């Protein structure tokens, strides 16, 4: 199964490449929204 | 000056500007002092 088994690993890799490229922009783009976040608090009344 | 009689003006530096009472004012603990 030599000539097989090279060729099944070739195809296998490129497919999840093109799935781990896709799904990482899509996790980055969702992490956006909390890399970003902004706070601010309300100041107490000090003397 | 007087409105009909009324010294308005004067009526109401003295009734119309009550004072207005705030928050408490926090004691801050000495070692919150640093922003
Ligand atoms: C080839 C195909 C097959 C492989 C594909 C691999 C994936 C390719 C990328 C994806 C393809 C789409 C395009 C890019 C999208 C953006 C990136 C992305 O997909 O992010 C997804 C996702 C987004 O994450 P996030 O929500 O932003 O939070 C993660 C960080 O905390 C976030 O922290 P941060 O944002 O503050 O910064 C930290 C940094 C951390 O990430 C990294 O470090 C990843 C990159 C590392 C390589 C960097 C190369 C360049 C370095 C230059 C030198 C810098 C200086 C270094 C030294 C300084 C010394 C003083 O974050 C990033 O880099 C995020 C991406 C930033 C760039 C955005 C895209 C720009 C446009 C793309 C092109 C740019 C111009 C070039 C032109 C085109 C070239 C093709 O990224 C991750 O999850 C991180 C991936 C890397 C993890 C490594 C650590 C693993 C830890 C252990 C787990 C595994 C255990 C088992 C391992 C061993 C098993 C045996």
């Amino acid at each position: 199964w030599w000539d097989e088994r090279k060729l099944l690993g070739y195809k296998t890799i490129a497919t999840l490449a093109v799935i781990a490229v896709s799904s990482g922009y899509y996790n980055r783009f969702l992490s956006g929204l909390w890399r970003s976040r902004r706070l601010a608090f309300r100041p107490f009344n000090y003397s | 000056n007087a409105v009909g009689g009324l010294a308005t003006s004067q009526i109401r530096d003295l009734v119309g500007n009550p004072a207005k009472s705030g928050k408490p004012v926090v004691k801050m603990p000495p070692y919150l002092k640093p922003s």
